[PDB]
RNA sequence: CUUUAAAUCCUUUAACGAGGAUCCAUUGGAGGGCAAGUCUGGUGCCAGCAGCCGCGGUAAUUCCAGCUCCAAUAGCGUAUAUUAAAGUUGCUGCAGUUAAAAAGCUCGUAGUUGGAUCUUGGGAGCGGCCGU
């Protein structure tokens, strides 16, 4: 602190107040533009429609095709591209199916060699995409 | 290279290996005492260094 | 340094300057330990005994230590008070 | 608006970094030599330890001779002697300090049924008390937790009622019995 | 294998004169001998090796890879040393480095929390230790605390016998080398740390050079 | 039987009730951080893994599996808010020559901070000059 004054309460409380708004993490959290902005509407999980199943290039280094799926979010109406996890689980995934939807890990930053996506797809016409790859549920159709 | 088309690739293509049969890993304490046993009471000290668990180099 | 019991524990008591009482650490090695003989007061010779001077390394670089061996042996009486 | 408690906490902390060797070659060390089942047992012990050794902390700072500290120090000190883990000869709360998880871990049922030595060993003990073997006052205890009374160490001995003791012998003997007067004819 | 020491104090100490590292730090004496500090504390000196890091100077036809070890050396009973050897193989590294640990080692003045009874179990009072933008700052605790540090300074500060302890550590930690360079430095500190109990002025002892002046003109020159 | 409005569960207690004790413990991992394979078979910058750094282009310690080992354990993983770690919001306690940063300079009102100085000696009593 700079200023040691003993009635010097309200300069050291309302500076701060005035300084922690320079903080990234504080000043995402206590505005509604990253909590409008965001597609989830600050909700952890949503659960979105399949309207096309899309190739994304990897990053530089590194170079294969990430298997995303392109979701309209049902409570906003969004678009959302969103990874499939492990080997082969696109061939779980039917057009126009409900896919519940989580991020990716990074806290609505892009992961890894994927570039703008931060979602990853958890239920497929609400049964487990870890239960289809280890084949512990079947597909209901 | 790679669409679409490619996807579920290496995972199709393996030699698909079914589990061996094991006398079932005792579980709780019994589990604990085992690896108390592995550890502590039994090896002997090695020259040079000691060795890892899974070690097969 | 001293337990309920009144036991000296430290391992050992260490030495400190004889002009600003800076404890000596094991590792200063510009630190001057110093022998000043005496003399019998007619003879003029060397009696066998000696007024021994510790300075720390520190007052050794700051160049103070010559001053400081000259109060200790005026204080001391080997040197002339008048000077 | 309903009658129900709500009110219960947590035994046990988990510790920070998750794979220091140290640590967990120390409590498996602990696991071992005393016969517990989870890492769960031992950070009971451990946090049991923490909370005793939280509140002498507290009334370390105290001034001596001040009413709370003589009263909450002497209360705490004769719970520590009372279940055997501090001496009578050494109750004063400096020594509550160097005091650590083998001696709560020496007066816990399961190590009092062996070092008794009518268990056989550590793991032999739990079984004995799992399976209601033991009993302290006419008191048959399930239960390994079970921190014994210093008072209370003596009056473990087998159950009335368990084949071990004067009791109705158990179903494997019995079904033997019944199966080789059955073999015999 | 047999040791044939160059040194004057090196001399002394294999002549049973001086029968203490006690009275070789009371005078400040520069220890060069290797065996000194291997024949005083030999059977209870233990090495772990807390990193090999390999450098690299970059030359016309690439970069040219030394390793240097960082070898933190201690009895449990108040003595630490903190040797960093670098060479062109690990093996010589680690080696040299043990060499340069023990000709560091330190002894640690060990305090109390409070109740000054039994042995010291933590350090006197707060030291604070530097080395390039680290701080390390040791404060004394209770018994049964233990040592509530990083891996690196744990390493040292159990190796001081030092039982119980809080650190702080402030700027570049991750650089094991000034990190165990300041936790060293910190715990140096403790015996250069004027506390009341050494307010009572010094009773001048003799030197081992002018206490064994005799022994040393025959036994070597 | 007990429980209880009547039951249930618990406790008690006849009888049955265990050798693959099949009355079958999972969940995640095993390059580093980070505990634990430079094992074997497949793939060949593909498929995929990968919080980060990275692994994958024909001896893959990282993918897909087998064996093995580790960790927590009737639990264990994941996403998100949030706390510590953050002395990376700093009152305790951060920074501002060059890493982000001192207004171009000065005056100036509220704000904040503000020099030294105004009573001391002994009277009464105890313990072994000092103590209450």
């Amino acid at each position: 602190g700079k200023c040691r004054g003993l009635r010097t309460a309200r300069k050291l409380r309302s500076h701060r107040r005035d300084q922690k708004w320079h903080d990234k993490q504080y000043k995402k959290a206590h505005l509604g533009t990253a909590l409008k902005a965001n597609p989830f509407g600050g909700a952890s999980h949503a659960k979105g429609i399949v309207l096309e199943k899309v190739g994304v290039e990897a990053k530089q280094p590194n170079s294969a095709i990430r298997k995303c799926v392109r979701v309209q979010l049902i409570k906003n109406g969004k678009k959302i591209t969103a990874f499939v996890p492990n080997d082969g689980c696109l061939n779980f995934i039917e057009e126009n199916d409900e896919v519940l939807v989580a991020g990716f890990g990074r806290k609505g930053h892009a992961v890894g060699d994927i570039p703008g996506v931060r979602f990853k797809v958890v239920k497929v016409a609400n049964v487990s995409l870890l239960a289809l790859y280890k084949g512990k549920k079947e597909r209901p159709r | 290279h790679g669409s679409l088309a490619r996807v579920g690739k290496v995972r199709g293509q393996t030699l698909k290996v079914a589990k061996q049969e094991k006398k079932k890993k005792r579980t709780g304490r019994a589990k604990r005492r085992m690896q108390y046993n592995r550890r502590f009471v039994n090896v002997v000290p090695t020259f040079g260094k000691k060795k890892g668990p899974n070690a097969n180099s | 340094m001293q337990s309920n019991a009144g036991e000296f524990v430290d391992l050992y008591v260490p030495r400190k300057c004889s002009a600003s009482n800076r404890i000596i650490g094991a590792k200063d090695h510009a630190s001057i330990p110093m022998n000043v003989a005496e003399v019998d007061k007619v003879t003029g010779r060397f009696n066998g005994q000696s007024k021994t001077y510790a300075i720390c390394g520190a007052i050794r670089r700051m160049g103070e230590s010559d001053d400081s061996i000259l109060r200790l042996a005026k204080s001391h009486g080997i040197v002339s008070q008048n000077f | 608006p309903v009658a129900r408690s709500w009110v219960c906490r947590k035994t046990y902390v988990t510790p920070r970094r998750p794979f220091e060797k140290s640590r967990l070659d120390q409590e498996l060390k602990l696991i071992g030599e005393y016969g517990l089942r989870n890492k769960r047992e031992v950070w009971r012990v451990k946090f049991t330890l923490a909370k005793i050794r939280k509140a002498a902390r507290e009334l370390l700072t105290l001034d001596e001779k001040d009413p709370r500290r003589l009263f909450e120090g002497n209360a705490l000190l004769r719970r520590l002697v009372r279940i055997g883990v501090l001496d009578e000869g050494k109750m004063k709360l400096d020594y509550i300090l160097g005091l650590k998880i083998e001696d709560f871990l020496e007066r816990r049922l399961q190590t009092q049924v062996f070092k008794l030595g009518l268990a056989k060993s550590i793991h032999h003990a739990r079984v004995l008390i799992r399976q209601r073997h033991i009993r302290v006052r006419k008191q048959v205890v399930n239960i390994p937790s079970f921190i014994v009374r210093l008072d209370s160490q003596k009056h473990i001995d087998f159950s009335l009622r368990s084949p071990y003791g004067g009791g109705r012998p158990g179903r494997v003997k019995r079904k033997n019995a019944k199966k080789g007067q059955g073999g015999a004819g | 294998k047999e040791w044939l020491p160059v040194t004057k104090l090196g001399r002394l100490v294999k002549d049973m004169k001086i029968k203490s590292l006690e009275e070789i730090y009371l005078f400040s004496l520069p220890i060069k001998e290797s065996e000194i500090i291997d024949f005083c504390l030999g059977a209870a000196l233990k090495d772990e090796v807390l990193k090999i890091m390999p450098v690299q100077k970059q030359t016309r036809a690439g970069q040219r890879t030394r390793f240097k070890a960082f070898v933190a050396i201690g009895d449990y009973n108040g003595h630490v040393g903190l040797g960093l050897k670098c060479s062109k193989e690990v093996a010589t590294a680690i080696r040299g480095a043990i060499i340069l640990a023990k000709l560091s080692i330190v002894p640690v003045r060990r305090g109390y929390w409070g109740n000054k009874i039994g042995k010291p179990h933590t350090v006197p009072c707060k030291v604070t230790g530097r080395c390039g933008s680290v701080l390390v700052r040791l404060i004394p605790a209770p018994r049964g605390t233990g040592i509530v540090s990083a891996p690196v300074p744990k390493k040292l500060l159990l190796m001081a016998g030092i039982d119980d302890c809080y650190t702080s550590a402030r700027g570049c930690t991750a650089t094991l080398g000034n990190f165990a360079k300041a936790t060293f430095d910190a715990i140096s500190k403790t015996y250069s740390y004027l506390t009341p109990d050494l307010w009572k002025e010094t009773v001048f002892t003799k030197s081992p050079y002018q206490e064994f002046t005799n022994h040393l003109m025959k036994t070597h020159t």
